[PDB]
This record gives C-alpha cells, sequence and structure tokens, in this order.
C-alpha cells in the first residue's frame, strides 16, 4: 500500500 | 510577494479577436489559468495550465503563455464576454495563489437601447405606517447612463431622492432605481408625481396620483 | 448537476468569529482539493486558503494565517472555513471552490459557488420592512403587467428575494440596492406577468434579510 | 545535468537449444534519461512483437529495463540488441552469443 | 530472513508532447506486484505477481486514487523545480521517488526510506531517524523550510511505521508461497578456448530468487579477485536472476579453477569445477 499524502516541493 | 498584472481594462469591438494580458516575471515558468466574472456571477473557469479548455467553454477561448507575459485571445467577441477577466498563477516559492487585478472587457458598440420605466406609488400599508416612498425602476438602457427628475405637479422635487449609479444587467445592458421619500400629506396635498427619465437626449415620464 | 452551496455569511463585529460552511454534491468530492476565495466589494479575487483532497496539504495566505482555519468532512461532502479575530478588511463574498485536481496546490479552480458575505462591522443588523408594490393598468401595452415588492430600510447587504417560493423565475427582475444617505439600504423586486393572469395566480415575494435572520412573505394583490 | 550511457546484455531465459521454444532478451541497465530505443534483431532485421518490463532504476537512480520476445533459435539465425540513447552518436548493436 | 516493500515513481516532463510521462512500480523485495503507466491503457494501479489479485475492489481503487494522486504532485512538481531552477521550457527534466520500509523476520518494524531525485541527482531525502531532511541544494532547502513548517517528516513516519509495514505484512502472508521461498541457482561451467595457450571458463548461475548472490573464482583453493569477469546480475524475465563469472586461464590448468557460488536457496555453498 502507497502513501497517500501528497507534499508540493 | 509574487506580482501579477493586468490592464484594468480593454475595449474591443464585436468579431475582433481580444486579447488580454497578464504580465509576471518569468510567468513563463508557470501554469496559467484565467477566470471570467460576469456581472452578478459567480467566476468560471476559461482556460488552465496556459491553454486549455474546460469542456463546455467555446474554442474561440484561448490562451498562451512564455517568458513573463500570459495572454488570453477571444476571437469572434461578442457582447456575451463582457466580463472581469482574471489571471491566476500558483506559486510555489511563496506558496500562494495568486491572482491579477482583473481586466474588466467592454464590448463596445451596442445598440441604443432606450430604458423601460415603472414607477410605483405609495402602498396603503406603508401610507397606514405613515410613510410613503414612490419607486421608479428603469431597465433595459444602454448605454448605462441617466437623468432622473421627480416633479410634483411639474414641480421640481430634489429632497429625499435616492438614485442608484447604473449598473449592468444580465443581458449587457443597465438597471437603475430612484425613490422618492414623502409624508402622506405631501403625497395627498398633490394630484400626482412624475419621475422623468432622460436617456441619450430622450425622455419617458411616468405618472401616479393618490 | 454539481453544486457547492455556502452558507454561514453575515454581519460579524471585529474581533469575534464566524463559520463558513460549503455543501458539496452531484461529484465525488474526496477526490478533489478544495479551495475558499474572497473578493471585497469592488475588488478582484484573493485566495484565502485551501485543503487537498484527504487533508494531507493544508494552505493559507499570508493575509489570514492564524486567524482562519479550513477543514473538511469528507462523509458529510462539506467544506469549512472557520474566521477568528475578524478585521474589517475581511469583509467580502466568500466562494467556496472545487480545485481542478487532487491537491490544494498547482491545479486551478474549475467550479464555484455563487458565494457567501461577510460583512465585518461594528454597526447593528437591521432586517427589512417589505411592502407590496400592486400592479395597475395598461402596465405595459404588450399585455404585461408588472409588480413587485418593496425592500425598505435594511443593513447589510444582501437580501435575497424569490418568488412563489422559487417555483416563479421567468420575468423576475431584483433591481441592485440603493445606498441611502441614512446608511441604511432599500431595493425593489419586479415581475412581469401576463395581464390576462390576475386574480388567477397568487403572487407572493418571499424576502430573506439573512443578516439579520428576517424572513417575510408579502402577497401582492391588484388592491 | 549529468546523463549515463546504458550498458547492454544480451541473453535466452533459457540454455538455448535449436528448435525449442525460449525467450530472448536484451537488458538495458545504468542509463540516464530515461528516453531509450531498443530494439531485437533476427537476421539484422526488427522484431515487431517485442515487449518490455517496467521502467524502474537503481540505488544510483539509473534506469533499467528488459526488452523480449519469445523466439525458438535454429543453427542459422542470428540475433541481437540494437540501443540507441542520447549519450550514443548511432545505435550499439550487440550480437546475441549463446556464450554469454 | 528480513523483507522489503518499495515504491519507485518516475515522472518525465514532456514539452508540446503535452502531459509528463508517470510511472510507479511496487516491489516485495525483489518481485514486482503493481504497476501504474500514465502511457499504458488501463489507467489504473495493475496487478503484477498472482498474489496481489487476492486484493478486493476497494483496495485498488484506493491504490489508483494514490496513484492519481501521486502523478498529479509530481507533474506540479515538475513545473515548481523548472521554477526554482530557472530552467528554460524547451528541454525536458525527470523526477524519481523511492519509498518503503524493511522489517525483520518476525515482521517488526526495521526502517523506513523516502527520498527523491531531480534529473538523476539527490533533490530531498527523509533521513534515518524520520524526523529531519537532507536537502542536496539550495533549491531542496526551499522544500526542506516548508516541510519543516508542516511537520512532514511526521506524516511520512506515519505512513512508513503504521501501513507501509501492515501492507507488507500482509502482502507476505497472502504472497509467501513465492515471497517466503527460495529458487537456487541453477548452475553450469562453460568452456571456450581464445588461443593455444588459454581457455575462457564461464560459470553460470541461473533460474534463481531472491536476486542477491555470491559468485567467486578460486585458484588453488586461493580467491581470485584480479582475472575476474563478472556481469550485473540480470533478470531472466520469469521473475528469476541470471548471473555469470569467468576467467581466463592457461589451457591444461582448468582443474585448479574453482567457481563458488553463495545463494540463500543453498543449503551449503556450490563449488563448481570444470
Amino acid at each position: 500500500e502507497a502513501d497517500p499524502t501528497g507534499h508540493s516541493y | 510577494s509574487y506580482v501579477l498584472t493586468q490592464p484594468p481594462s480593454v475595449s474591443v469591438a464585436p468579431g475582433q479577436t481580444a486579447r488580454i494580458t497578464c504580465g509576471g516575471n518569468n510567468i513563463g515558468s508557470r501554469s496559467v489559468h484565467w477566470y471570467q466574472q460576469k456581472p452578478g456571477q459567480a467566476p468560471v473557469l476559461v482556460v488552465y495550465d496556459d491553454s486549455d479548455r474546460p469542456s463546455g467553454i467555446p474554442e474561440r477561448f484561448s490562451g498562451s503563455n512564455s517568458g513573463n507575459m500570459a495572454t488570453l485571445t477571444i476571437s469572434r467577441v461578442e457582447a456575451g464576454d463582457e466580463a472581469d477577466y482574471y489571471c491566476q498563477v500558483w506559486d510555489s516559492r511563496t506558496d500562494h495563489w495568486v491572482f491579477g487585478g482583473g481586466t474588466d472587457l467592454t464590448v463596445l458598440g451596442q445598440p441604443k437601447a432606450a430604458p423601460s420605466v415603472t414607477l410605483f406609488p405609495p402602498s396603503s400599508e406603508e401610507l397606514q405606517a405613515n410613510k410613503a416612498t414612490l419607486v421608479c425602476l428603469i431597465s433595459d438602457f444602454y448605454p448605462g447612463a441617466v437623468t432622473v427628475a421627480w416633479k410634483a405637479d411639474g414641480s421640481p422635487v430634489k429632497a429625499g431622492v435616492e438614485t442608484t449609479k447604473p449598473s449592468k444587467q444580465s443581458n449587457n445592458k443597465y438597471a437603475a432605481s430612484s425613490y422618492l421619500s414623502l409624508t402622506p400629506e405631501q403625497w395627498k396635498s398633490h394630484r400626482s408625481y412624475s419621475c422623468q427619465v432622460t436617456h441619450e437626449g430622450s425622455t419617458v415620464e411616468k405618472t401616479v396620483a393618490p | 448537476e454539481v453544486q457547492l452551496v455556502e452558507s454561514g455569511g453575515g454581519l460579524v463585529q471585529p474581533g469575534r468569529s464566524l463559520r463558513l460552511s460549503c455543501a458539496a454534491s452531484g461529484f465525488t468530492f474526496d477526490d478533489y482539493a478544495m479551495h475558499w476565495v474572497r473578493q471585497a466589494p469592488g475588488k478582484g479575487l484573493e485566495w484565502v486558503s485551501g485543503i487537498s483532497w484527504n487533508s494531507g496539504s493544508i494552505g493559507y495566505a499570508d493575509s489570514v494565517k492564524g486567524r482562519f482555519t479550513i477543514s473538511r468532512d469528507n462523509a458529510k461532502n462539506s467544506l469549512y472555513l472557520q474566521m477568528n479575530s475578524l478585521r474589517a478588511e475581511d469583509t467580502a463574498v466568500y466562494y467556496c471552490a472545487r480545485g481542478r485536481g487532487f491537491h490544494y496546490y498547482y491545479y486551478g479552480m474549475d467550479i464555484w459557488g455563487q458565494g457567501t458575505t461577510v460583512t465585518v462591522s461594528s454597526a447593528s443588523t437591521k432586517g427589512p420592512s417589505v411592502f407590496p408594490l400592486a400592479p395597475s393598468s395598461k402596465s405595459t401595452s404588450g399585455g404585461t403587467a408588472a409588480l413587485g415588492c418593496l425592500v425598505k430600510d435594511y443593513f447589510p447587504e444582501p437580501v435575497t428575494v424569490s418568488w412563489n417560493s422559487g417555483a416563479l423565475t421567468s420575468g423576475v427582475h431584483t433591481f441592485p440596492a440603493v445606498l441611502q444617505s441614512s446608511g441604511l439600504y432599500s431595493l425593489s423586486s419586479v415581475v412581469t406577468v401576463p395581464s390576462s393572469s390576475l386574480g388567477t395566480q397568487t403572487y407572493i415575494c418571499n424576502v430573506n434579510h439573512k443578516p439579520s435572520n428576517t424572513k417575510v412573505d408579502k402577497k401582492v394583490e391588484p388592491k | 545535468m549529468i546523463q549515463r550511457t546504458p550498458k547492454i546484455q544480451v541473453y535466452s531465459r533459457h540454455p538455448a537449444e535449436n528448435g525449442k521454444s525460449n525467450f530472448l532478451n536484451c537488458y538495458v541497465s545504468g542509463f540516464h534519461p530515461s528516453d531509450i530505443e531498443v530494439d531485437l534483431l533476427k537476421n539484422g532485421e526488427r522484431i515487431e512483437k517485442v515487449e518490455h518490463s517496467d521502467l524502474s532504476f537503481s540505488k544510483d537512480w539509473s534506469f533499467y529495463l528488459l526488452y523480449y520476445t519469445e523466439f525458438t533459435p535454429t543453427e542459422k539465425d542470428e540475433y541481437a540488441c540494437r540501443v540507441n540513447h542520447v549519450t550514443l552518436s548511432q545505435p550499439k548493436i550487440v550480437k546475441w552469443d549463446r556464450d554469454m | 530472513g528480513s523483507h522489503s516493500m518499495r515504491y519507485f515513481f518516475t515522472s518525465v516532463s514532456r514539452p508540446g508532447r503535452g502531459e509528463p510521462r508517470f510511472i510507479a512500480v511496487g516491489y516485495v523485495d525483489d518481485t514486482q506486484f503493481v504497476r501504474f503507466d500514465s502511457d499504458a491503457a488501463s489507467q489504473k494501479m495493475e496487478p503484477r505477481a498472482p498474489w496481489i489479485e487476492q486484493e478486493g475492489p476497494e483496495y485498488w481503487d484506493q491504490e489508483t486514487r494514490n496513484m492519481k494522486a501521486h502523478s498529479q504532485t509530481d507533474r506540479a512538481n515538475l513545473g515548481t523545480l523548472r521554477g526554482y531552477y530557472n530552467q528554460s521550457e524547451d528541454g525536458s527534466h525527470t523526477i524519481q521517488i523511492m519509498y518503503g520500509c524493511d522489517v525483520g523476520p518476525d515482521g517488526r518494524f526495521l526502517r523506513g526510506y523516502r527520498q527523491d531525485a531531480y534529473d538523476g541527482k539527490d533533490y530531498i531525502a527523509l533521513n534515518e531517524d524520520l524526523r529531519s531532511w537532507t536537502a542536496a541544494d539550495m533549491a531542496a532547502q526551499i522544500t526542506k523550510r516548508k516541510w519543516e513548517a508542516v511537520h512532514a517528516a511526521e506524516q511520512r513516519r506515519v505512513y512508513l511505521e503504521g501501513r507501509c509495514v501492515d501492507g507488507l505484512r500482509r502482502y507476505l502472508e497472502n504472497g509467501k508461497e513465492t515471497l517466503q521461498r527460495t529458487d537456487p541457482p541453477k548452475t553450469h561451467m562453460t568452456h571456450h578456448p581464445i588461443s593455444d595457450h588459454e581457455a575462457t571458463l564461464r560459470c553460470w548461475a541461473l533460474g534463481f530468487y531472491p536476486a542477491e548472490i555470491t559468485l567467486t573464482w578460486q585458484r588453488d583453493g586461493e580467491d581470485q579477485t584480479q582475472d575476474t569477469e563478472l556481469v550485473e546480475t540480470r533478470p531472466a524475465g520469469d521473475g528469476t536472476f541470471q548471473k555469470w563469472a569467468a576467467v581466463v586461464v592457461p589451457s591444461g590448468e582448468e582443474q585448479r579453477y574453482t567457481c563458488h557460488v553463495q545463494h540463500e536457496g543453498l543449503p551449503k555453498p556450490l563449488t563448481l569445477r570444470w
């Protein structure tokens, strides 16, 4: 299972 | 703070390709979005990511972006396109969405249209509350400028007057309102009152009587 | 289909708090980033805050950081804006808007709600007095008559007027408010209807001045 | 921007036996960027049906990929892998050799 | 023994061609089990190992959303990096991300990883303590400060120590018949004369799993780590691996050389001799 959190650079 | 610059006004003729510019330092490295906000309406996305169109947006809306300048292009411009247009980018360094200040797109030369005027007398209820307001409603005129004159049996009334600066209606024409405040006594002591609306050198008069 | 319905707007004394809510429908709410964007009177759009699909990332404009909080309830398809320590310059129409992707960053706003008004003011609310504007003879030679409602002496804007509880829309023109020297507002709403149909269909304006919880229904008769 | 040229290995999945179906492999690894052209050749001629693994990469971030196709080897058919990448001036050809 | 789960992501910007290429692969140890490819026909995360098909529709929906969300993040980040570095619009650029976790033989968390590269070079990495970052350059320092302000390391740690581990352990159970089993190298020696005086001896290891293996040549029982030709371990194409090592020896002296093969699939190391 993958990581659901998205963060911009 | 990252800044996007739009000219406050762009004026155009129907059938031309209108161009609204959005300047920004290295705006070419950003992904530009454009929004259309017509009078009385929420904004609508017309172009995203410099050049793409959401489903439903006409092909005549297009966009470019490179260097220090992005442009929204509207070909075959029509009266319906009159609106405030805003460019926008996400700026990662500042973690802010930035909008340009907005461009007001006017389409010049729409047909002259004389106003429809509706004058209402005071309601029984209002008089019953020992007050009186005459309501003069002015719609569907173009262009958006009128002179409103109130008279009591032909005699000009200036006191107790409140007129709105005209505003563009949904149909690209304008609307305005004027309200005359009177005592019930004043109202009854006259045979009639009139609302005289002048538009482009022509006057429409409406009258009411107790 | 898709709707973003904002609520919670009203008059707030500076220094106090208000919570705006946006009810999302007609799309998979939890697949999209959501945003609040505002517009002060006569001015342009200003992004206030954004929240990605699963709340994994959140952002705020500097103008509001430390005071406003954005949140979402993906079970209820709702987005919220908790506004604290309000200032006069927060006065604006606040729009609920959908981000065109999963993230609050980078992806523009593809659906906008109609907005809800926040008036940060030291003044009091005043609900309006509503009076009927009866139809009269030969009101429009083309077999149509005009009748309306006078919405008098309220603060602040806005006020919503409907007719026949939203059933009657065609021929309705609610005019922009006049700001009187008194500091109070008045507006009128007129419905032009076929002159044949009078004393057949009932005509009622439904006035809602949400800032003062004032709701008035007024029958308008040819009396 | 640093670019790395591919290493190329051409081999069969199983030890080659004439007339027995098998798979012809070309493994390209150690390259960057990922855009790369890889062809399997039979008697100098391009094979149509060629598939490849899903792009992945190593600890130094260099990419690797396996291109392959089922084939039934013979004694008279020659095979090879032709590769082009921005780091190469012309396609580099590595002939299939049973012994490697 | 121990196990790992790793996700590998590659995004390549494609000016004019439109949208970036995005490909994601997931692995348990040396076994790929899923992929997401923007250029594939599917548009979903898909299975690459039979045991991941045990997962139901909700798993697939969830992991597909995650892949679509990640794709959009990297696409945003490609624009962002072009901006930070002041690069032109005409060239193509690449982002790579690898993340995952390691567990012990009894499923205990050992560690987690999260590392990002731009154009094949380190950009930013989560440190081993899973509480701090190393930024490779001044653009990554913009990223590092904003990530520190939002406590991004805590979010990653929660993932790496939580669902990453939970996922890995479940995959190890469901796929135990392959993931918790080994394939021993099939071995053989070839002999090819170079000249009248020298010959090449090549020691082969085929059909093995996992990939880790040691091939060593000795001469009179002495390690020959000088005249040894040694190829990179390579995929057979069926989920197993291949490797060879060779030595140039004087003709007639072949019996003096032995090839030693060490692999966890073997109960004891193997010794091959021509």
